[PDB]
């Protein structure tokens, strides 16, 4: 009936100012939409930030401030901190119900950025023997935790059979993820080559293998 | 001039019993201003007080729109008796 | 419950009060509120000081007869104060 | 401080119905309205309904009319949400979010609960099938080499994966589990020096408490 759109993910440095937007599909976000901003820490933690008309949740830092820049809602962090790195959801009120957005994955860099260490694993002969063969693509040590993983079979992009986990935080505040490819036994034997493409920031790493 | 306009509004099928149209099916937004003239007869026994005030409400009814800004017609028209609008 | 200055609402009840009249039998509902009065004031404003006043009137008995300024003062003073309480 | 402790996670089969609690503490319970938000994997955060502890009045999302039922016990300071006719779609984590204004609807989220994970699957308990995976031949691994295990087709969660019975606990990567057609599948990888492989044995230990399974698998070098 109506969809709320946010940015996929945004990156900022400690001390600087970042602005998260919240666009409505029905038109301009007016004041009767009661723009709400919710922060999601890892391990399914949630907290309110800015709500309704000019209300603020108890304990919300002064650096957080809401507004209506342009024709959409805005969440501005003036003087970002390391602990401000989380997922930020915006919710809009259509009188009958609330509608959340896709959520923005805000990254505040506490360390220099890191390229992903990607490795590709062929389906084991023990698993290849019966049922379904599975390609595994482990992604490690990338920061920010935003990666786009594409698959290629015989040079052609695979629209079906691929699945990838959500980037989980590592011990050194980096991120890791895994991608799986579901195929039938006879399918794997036929094709010449397989490939796992991982997109981090603006670069692209490629891992491939045959037979 | 004004009487010439008010008639034109209510010649079309208009219903003051019907909520004004919205661009996206949303609610009617009423902007409210308040003017307090007097506060008197504060009662502590009956837990009440008398207050006289001027209420100002404002909303948009596109059904009542009779013009564009760049016309020879007056920005606003005072509503005369005998014509009901949704309130 | 705090809205009432004189009383404190203790209980509310919903009952039926259907009665038979000369014109017929009419169904009836009855909401009932029970009001208790604030006792703490009258206690600390009237009962307590007057009880002490009666006690003070007794200590004139323990005074000697020759102490006219002692017994006469207490007697008249205690009585005059009690009058103010009543008013 | 205030807290919104909800009930623990539950696992039920399609057709049934259960009720999630949300015990409040640290504030006047009757003063703040409670929201209920559904966080699924396939779909975004979906607001369900709100309920006013004072009036008992409720307002539901049209999407969840009849699917959810909000009640409230003022005595124990607890909010309840009953979900009826549970299906595979209703499998998600449910949060209770407090409104921020005192005895009035301010339309803004204050505090949230820890969340309640509700899994509604028509699956029987399945022991994990463990398949190894050996590195590729064409690469330059001057420093170290990466190997791992693949746990496939287990139900329900969780499963614990260790390496060399705990001897190798530094270097492990246990990735999140995915739902591949009613069954769960995850993979754990450990990065060890190329000098220590395959000279020294590296086995994969996988435990599944829900089926009392503890199978091992040694990694074997690939041609
Ligand atoms: C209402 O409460 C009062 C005491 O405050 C009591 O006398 C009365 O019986 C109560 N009514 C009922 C039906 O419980």
């Amino acid at each position: 009936q109506a969809v709320v759109t946010q940015e996929s993910a945004l990156t900022t440095s400690p001390g600087e100012t970042v602005t998260l937007t919240c666009r409505s599909s029905t038109g301009a976000v007016t004041t009767i939409n009661f723009a709400n901003w919710v922060q999601e820490k890892p391990d399914h933690l949630f907290t309110g930030l800015i709500g309704g008309i000019n209300n603020r949740a108890p304990g919300v830092p002064a650096r957080f401030s809401g507004s209506l820049i342009g024709d959409k809602a805005a969440l501005t962090i003036t003087g970002a901190q390391t602990e401000d790195e989380a997922i930020y959801f915006c919710a809009l009120w259509y009188s009958n119900h609330w509608v959340f957005g896709g959520g923005t994955k805000l990254t505040v860099l506490g360390q220099p950025k890191s390229s992903p260490s990607v490795t590709l694993f062929p389906p084991s002969s023990e698993e290849l023997e019966t049922n379904k063969a599975t390609l595994v693509c482990t992604i490690t040590d990338f920061y920010p935790g935003v990666v786009t993983v594409d698959w290629k079979v015989d040079g052609t992009p695979v629209t079906q059979g691929m699945e990838t986990t959500q980037p989980s935080k590592q011990s050194n505040n980096k991120y890791m993820a895994s991608s799986y490819l579901t195929l039938t036994a006879r399918a794997w034997e036929r094709h010449s080559s397989y490939s796992c493409q991982v997109t981090h920031e603006g670069h692209t790493v490629e891992k491939s293998l045959s037979r | 001039s004004d009487s010439k306009i008010l008639a034109h509004l209510f010649t079309s099928g208009y219903d003051f019993r019907v909520r004004p149209p919205t661009d996206n099916g949303g609610p009617v937004v009423v902007s409210v201003n308040m003017l307090l003239r007097t506060i008197s007869k504060i009662d502590v026994v009956n837990m009440e007080y008398s207050a006289q005030l001027t209420l100002r409400e404002s909303w948009i009814d596109k059904r009542l729109s009779y013009g564009v800004k760049g016309d020879g017609q007056p920005d606003f028209v005072i509503l005369t008796v005998g014509h009901q609008i949704w309130m | 419950s705090s809205s009432l200055p004189s009383f404190q609402l203790t209980n509310t009840s919903t009952t039926y009060c259907t009665s038979v009249t000369n014109t017929g039998i009419y169904s009836c509902l009855r909401t009932t509120i029970q009001l208790k009065r604030e006792f703490s004031f009258y206690l600390l404003q009237l009962y307590i000081p007057s009880c002490m006043l009666v006690i003070v009137s007794w200590v004139s008995f323990w005074f000697d007869r020759t102490a006219i300024p002692a017994r006469v003062t207490l007697g008249v003073t205690t009585l005059l104060t009690m009058t103010a309480q009543s008013a | 401080e205030v807290q919104l402790q909800q009930s623990g996670p539950e696992l039920v089969r399609p057709g049934a119905s259960m009720k999630i609690s949300c015990k409040a503490s640290g504030y006047s319970f009757t003063g703040y309205t409670m929201n209920w938000v559904k966080q699924s994997h396939g779909k975004n955060l979906e607001w369900i309904g709100l309920i006013n502890p004072y009036n008992g009045g409720t307002s539901y999302n049209q999407k969840f009319k009849g699917k959810a039922t909000l009640t409230v016990d003022k005595s124990s300071s607890t909010a309840y949400m009953e979900l009826l006719s549970l299906t595979s779609e209703d499998s998600a984590v449910y949060y209770c979010a407090r409104d921020g204004d005192y005895y009035r609807y301010g339309r803004y989220f204050d505090y949230w609960g820890q969340g309640t994970t509700l899994t509604v699957s028509s699956a029987k308990t399945t022991p994990p099938s463990v398949y190894p995976l050996a590195p590729g031949s064409a690469a330059q691994t001057n420093s170290m080499v990466t190997l791992g295990c693949l746990v496939k087709g287990y139900f329900p969660e969780p499963v614990t994966v260790t390496w060399n019975s705990g001897s190798l606990s530094s270097g492990v990567h246990t990735f999140p589990a995915v739902l591949q057609s009613d069954l769960y599948t995850l993979s754990s990888s450990v990065t060890v020096p190329s000098s220590t492989w395959p000279s020294e044995t590296v086995t994969c230990n996988v435990a599944h408490p829900a089926s009392s399974t503890k199978v091992d698998k040694k990694i074997v070098p690939r041609d």
